[PDB]
């Protein structure tokens, strides 16, 4: 019957908000990620560089 | 009488909540593999 | 405010829950039940809901409160929308103008009423006075006293004060308006002395009063004076704001109201699904089709002549099942016949009842508080008198039929039609009655007679198809078995109801139908037979009943002739405007009696009514009494 159809009703569209919801929950650990490695990855680039040619230099000065 | 109605229809549509629950909260810890990864 | 649809409410019997749950059941109908025993535990109302619910009674009550301080009305109709917001609003302003306005034509009427009622005794007093409550050298005691306590006050005074006191009055009327008049310090003293002897220091209480006797005075001359006009404007405002505004006072009004209801029918069934009646919501798109048929047996709210008016609403009382055995509705037809029957007068019984019925069918403004008599209008309650209006007609038709009563009795009396007595006479037909005398009136009596016994063999088939059919084996057993007596009765009977012309078709015939009589009766066991006497008691009774209606009957054509014909004396010829003195007079009288008379066919119907011959009442028992169900 129909009263249980208005139950019915009700559910479906709050399956598809569990999922939006979700959709942005698994996105949101990837982008968190994304920026994060790629910034502490330059920072480690920049460093060693430069903790390589401080010395070369500081060796060009014996 | 269609009393079926009143203890199961309402039961199904629990269980439709649920299911999606379950592997909703999965693709973020798909995503959470994945977000330890890219730092490590 | 729920979901999209319109509420719909009937609740009715066992049989209509079906035929009802089904036409709302298949169109795309919503949250119907009895279908289940509460999966609207799964439509249970929110708080939401039911505050929306009390924002309505809030709206739907102001409008008739408002309404009714404003003095009209609305009434309520068949529910329509307009959104509560709107109707909240439309309720608010009205209400502020017409419930200050009554206020003030309130205070304005007081005003009038002590002004005037003051104005008297503070002018009195006040001339006296020359001013002295203006003076603290000397302080004025004002008080009224009649003249009845005036040696008695002046004593208490006299005995307080000696001659240190001025004690002056001048009269109001009944008494004299009065002053002592004390020198400061003696203040206390003075009001002490009036409260001993009973009076006591008097103007008007509260802040007018204390003002002097000759301010207060002025005041009251204005005030008097003013508030009547004043009053006048106010009353105006109010009379406008009903008149104009009664209409949409109204149309919130039954908005509101439809909406409170039908916000309470979602929240019951909600709740707790009901039984036998049928709750729903109806969509817009579904609404009118479920409605059109109704079967004849729920109550909603949505969102010749002769003989079909009353026997149209027994049809109602048909269609209810609850029960193994045919519905009790063959009333109105058996009422019908004596009905108009009842009536079966002469020159100033039966045929002076027209004037009646074209007043009452038709209006009569006659009356002081009878106008239209489509308005119902009445000093006894009104809301009664509308509805039986449709009966004015079905009365009038009666008032028509007692008059042709009037010419079939008149047979046996005058007239044409199994007797040859003149087919009209010449003075005051109906002079003296054929009936006064014996071999008539005799006729008469037996009459009646038979009509009794008429109405009990109705009921004792009627008793076997309850018992039977119902299964109510007890009783079947005994309407079936009481019936075994009946033979021996007409044999014993016949001996004096013909006297001569019977007796001897049967006689001591009785023995052995008395024993048919009491065989199942004793087959149930029944450790209580002997209360079979009771049964018998009511043929009696059936008799005495249509004999009394039938006796008063012929008294109120009797009072005709021995109030316009024919009695003084041995019988006179002038006692006709002898009689005349009295023959205005006896009409009025007779007229207001008869009325008692039909009250008789109701009594005999009683009888039957409860006897258990098709009922579903018996001292109560799960159904509406017939009380209700046959008056129109």
């Amino acid at each position: 019957s129909k009263l249980e159809a208005i139950l019915s009703q009700e559910v479906e569209a709050e399956i598809q908000a569990l999922l939006q919801e979700a959709e942005a929950k698994a996105e949101a650990v990837k982008r968190e990620a994304e920026e994060k490695a790629k910034a502490l990855l330059q920072a480690r680039e920049r460093a060693l560089e430069a903790q390589y040619r401080a010395a070369l230099r500081r060796a060009e000065s014996a | 009488g269609l009393i079926k109605s009143l203890a199961e229809k309402e039961k199904q549509l629990l269980e439709r909540l649920e299911a999606a629950k379950k592997e909703a909260e999965e693709r973020v810890k798909r995503a959470e593999a994945e977000a330890k990864a890219l730092l490590e | 405010m729920i979901a999209p649809m319109e509420k719909l409410v009937l609740a009715g019997p066992k049989g209509r829950a079906k035929e009802l749950l089904q036409s709302l059941q298949q169109a795309g109908v919503v949250h119907l039940e009895t279908l289940r025993p509460e999966a609207l535990s799964a439509y249970q109302l929110s708080p939401e809901e039911r505050a929306e619910l009390r924002r309505w009674e809030a709206v739907s009550a102001g409008a008739e409160h408002t309404l009714s301080l404003l003095g009209l009305e609305a009434e309520p109709a068949r529910p329509f929308p307009e959104g509560l917001e709107a109707a909240e609003k439309a309720l608010s302003p009205i209400q502020a103008h017409a419930e200050g306005l009554t206020r003030q034509k309130q205070e304005l009427e007081e005003e009038l009423a002590l002004a005037q009622a003051y104005l008297e005794p503070l002018e009195r007093l006040a001339a006296l006075a020359h001013g002295l409550d203006k003076s603290p050298f000397l302080r004025v005691i004002p008080f009224l006293l009649t003249e009845k306590e005036l040696p008695l006050v002046e004593e208490a005074l006299r005995k307080a004060l000696e001659d240190r006191y001025l004690l002056a009055h001048e009269a109001y009327a009944g008494g004299v308006a009065a002053l002592v008049v004390v020198h400061r310090k003696e203040v206390d003293q003075a009001k002490a002395a009036l409260s001993r002897a009973g009076v006591a220091e008097l103007r008007l209480p509260g802040a007018l009063g204390e003002l002097p006797l000759s301010e207060a005075a002025r005041r009251l001359k204005e005030r008097a004076e003013a508030a009547p006009r004043e009053l006048s404007e106010v009353r105006q405002h109010l009379a406008k704001l009903a008149r104009e505004s009664a209409s949409t006072l109204q149309s919130l009004w039954t908005r509101a109201q439809d909406e409170v209801a039908r916000l309470k029918a979602l929240e019951e069934l909600a709740s707790g699904r009901f039984g036998f009646a049928l709750l729903g919501y109806v969509p817009v798109k579904a609404k009118p089709k479920v409605e059109e048929a109704l079967a004849r047996h729920k109550e909603s709210v949505v969102y010749n002549p002769p003989w079909a008016k009353p026997f149209e609403l027994l049809v109602s009382f048909l269609n209810t099942p609850k029960y193994g055995t045919f519905d009790p509705t063959p009333v109105v037809p058996v009422f019908f016949p004596f009905w108009f029957g009842m009536i079966v007068g002469d020159i100033g019984y039966a045929l002076l009842f027209y004037l009646v019925g074209r007043w009452l069918s038709g209006y009569v403004k006659r009356n002081e508080p009878l106008v239209i008599d489509l308005f119902a209008l009445k000093l006894k309650p009104q809301v009664i008198g509308k509805l039986v209006h449709i009966l004015n007609w079905m009365v009038f038709w009666t008032v028509v039929w007692g008059v042709i009563y009037g010419e079939f009795f008149g047979t046996f009396l005058e007239h044409l039609g199994v007797f040859g007595t003149p087919e009209h006479p010449g003075l005051i037909p109906i002079l003296i009655h054929r009936i006064d005398t014996a071999k008539t009136a005799n006729l008469l009596i037996l009459l009646s007679v038979a009509f009794g016994v008429v109405l009990v063999f109705f009921g004792l088939a009627l008793r076997a198809y309850l018992g039977l059919k119902h299964r109510h084996m007890a009783h079947f057993w005994e309407g079936v078995g009481y019936l075994g007596g009946l033979v021996g009765v007409l044999a014993l009977a016949a001996s004096y109801l013909g006297n001569l012309q019977a007796g001897w078709l049967q006689g001591l015939m009785y023995l052995g139908f008395g024993v048919f009589l009491l065989a199942v009766l004793m087959s149930r066991i029944w450790l209580m037979i002997p209360e079979i006497f009771t049964q018998a008691g009511h043929i009696l009774s059936h008799i005495r009943i249509y004999a009394v209606g039938a006796a008063g009957g012929i008294l109120a054509g009797l009072l005709t002739d021995v109030g316009f014909a024919l009695a003084e004396r041995l019988g006179l010829l002038g006692v006709l405007l002898g009689l005349l003195v009295a023959g205005v007079l006896h009409l009025l009288i007779l007229l207001l009696t008869t009325l008692g008379h039909m009250l008789q066919p109701i009594r005999l119907l009683w009888v039957e009514f409860f006897t258990k011959f098709g009922f579903y009442e018996e001292n109560g028992r799960p159904y509406r009494p017939f009380k209700s169900v046959r008056e129109a």
